[PDB]
């Protein structure tokens, strides 16, 4: 059998569900359900502008690696 | 033989000043290989600052046990190292025709990769001598980490 | 600036058409076309042979890992 | 020393390439530090104009590294 | 017990040399698995150069002390 929604995983039963559902790593872990795919919405760091220093850029946007790093767009 | 055993800056100086020259003809005769030869260059150019280090007496000591370890005992350990490298190596390619060991460079590259803990135990490929493969390279770990153990412990005396 | 086949690659240039043609590793290196994946034709070992002490899995299985494997099919 | 030796390297790296992941001093300095822990990168998979001149700066970089550590872990031996 | 504790390298040696005899009758006899038994002789045929290190001081202690390294410590550890 599996562990239901919000029952102990990992000791004796695996979740079932796999597509919607998945064992935390908690060393007590319940099964837990996945969330949707929200995209970056505003409070974001914009193009031109510092990320990594308290705020990550858009959803369009990538942070690169440098100590001041400035968003800039994919590719 | 005074050069052989002492008077080694000298020697560093002059090959910096060599490969300069080099990118320099290079330069002016329209090719693109003088980016080779001038970050070669480069790089000497950097660790031959440690010549500066006497001068002050802690890290010219330092800078001199360096000297002496690398002319002393890591060339014994190299040659014995090299000498089960290259055996290795080719025992593997003729083990193993193609698939990453076509080559003796490659099949080389390939084990030096185990040597400082970056290698490939996965044994995905589906080779004819698979599980022969397995044996030569446990083998090849261990007498590696024997020498290099070896070599930790004659360092041990010399203190 | 690119080399053709046959040409030396990675020494200042590299080699074109790369949907194609490869770069090999040997430190002197020679710009080289691919090959057509042809299957595993007959002198392979068949389901339930041993496999890995000479002769490799025919196309269609697999050889396990341990010390005398057997050829098995797919998973 | 370690750090004289990371910079020289690093500065020569970013010369010869200064493409992809070795576009900035940060970057290669950070991905040459990663073989001073075990974490380094020989796989060589992109498609380089000098490669066969990158590899032997790498392997040049990661033995005199490891002589480095070897000559540090004696030296400490003096104090027992 | 002499055979063994002393003289290490007559023992590698005429192992190779089996080696390399079990290759030929396997190759003789229509059998693939020669190229195996090639290897490891090849492989031993390397190893053994070390033998040579005598007659160069510094190089002979340097192997006299991987030999004693392996046949005291090392079976202690590997247990
Ligand atoms: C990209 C690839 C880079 C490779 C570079 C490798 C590390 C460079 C390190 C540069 C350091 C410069 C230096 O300081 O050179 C070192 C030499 O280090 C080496 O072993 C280099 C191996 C070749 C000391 O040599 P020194 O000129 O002091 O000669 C000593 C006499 O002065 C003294 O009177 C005594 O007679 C004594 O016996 C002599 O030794
Ligand atoms: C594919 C897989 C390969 C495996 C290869 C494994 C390592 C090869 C190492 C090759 C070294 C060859 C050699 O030269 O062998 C060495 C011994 O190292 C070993 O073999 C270790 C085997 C464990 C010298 O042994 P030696 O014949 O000199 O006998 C000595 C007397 O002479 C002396 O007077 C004393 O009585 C002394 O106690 C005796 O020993
Ligand atoms: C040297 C090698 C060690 C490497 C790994 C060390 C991990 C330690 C975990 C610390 C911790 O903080 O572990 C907490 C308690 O767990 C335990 O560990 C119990 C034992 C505690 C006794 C030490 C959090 O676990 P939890 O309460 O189940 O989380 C659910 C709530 N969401
Ligand atoms: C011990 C192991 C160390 C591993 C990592 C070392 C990285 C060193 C960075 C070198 C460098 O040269 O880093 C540049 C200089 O800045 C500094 O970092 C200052 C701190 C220097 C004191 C160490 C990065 O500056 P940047 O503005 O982000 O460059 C982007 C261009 N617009
Ligand atoms: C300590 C670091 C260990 C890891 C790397 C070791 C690689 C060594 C190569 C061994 C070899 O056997 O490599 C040969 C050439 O190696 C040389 O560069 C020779 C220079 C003289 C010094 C050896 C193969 O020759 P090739 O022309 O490259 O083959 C292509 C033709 N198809
Ligand atoms: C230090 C590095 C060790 C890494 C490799 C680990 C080897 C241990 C294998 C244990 C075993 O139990 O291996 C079995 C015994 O073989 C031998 O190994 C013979 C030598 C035994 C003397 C050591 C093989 O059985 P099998 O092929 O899996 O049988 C199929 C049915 N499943
Ligand atoms: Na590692």
């Amino acid at each position: 059998d599996c562990a239901k929604e919000g029952e102990v995983c990992s000791w004796g039963k695996k979740c079932c569900d796999l597509d919607n559902f998945y064992c935390p790593m908690e060393f007590i872990p319940h099964c837990k359900k996945y969330k949707p795919y929200v995209p970056v919405t505003t409070n974001c760091a914009k193009e031109g502008e510092v990320c990594g220093w308290g705020s990550k850029c858009c959803h369009g946007l990538d942070c690169p690696l440098a100590f001041i790093p400035y968003c800039e767009k994919y590719r | 033989k005074s050069l052989f055993v002492d008077s080694y800056s000298e020697i560093l100086f002059f090959v910096q000043s060599l490969f300069m020259l080099v990118s320099v003809v290079l330069y002016f005769s329209q090719r693109k290989e003088y980016v080779a030869s001038m970050v070669f260059s480069l790089a000497m150019g950097w660790t031959n600052m440690l010549y500066y280090t006497r001068g002050f007496q802690q890290m010219g000591i330092y800078a001199v046990m360096i000297e002496k370890m690398i002319l002393r005992d890591l060339c014994r350990f190299m040659f014995v190292y090299l000498v089960f490298l290259f055996g290795f190596s080719t025992a593997v390619v003729t083990l193993i025709e193609d698939g990453k060991y076509n080559s003796l460079y490659s099949t080389c590259l390939e084990l030096f990769k185990f040597t400082i803990g970056m290698g490939d135990l996965e044994f995905t490929e589906n080779y004819d001598f698979k599980a022969v493969f397995i044996i030569l390279l446990l083998a090849y770990v261990i007498l590696t980490y024997i020498l290099l153990l070896n070599m930790l412990i004659a360092l041990m005396g010399e203190t």
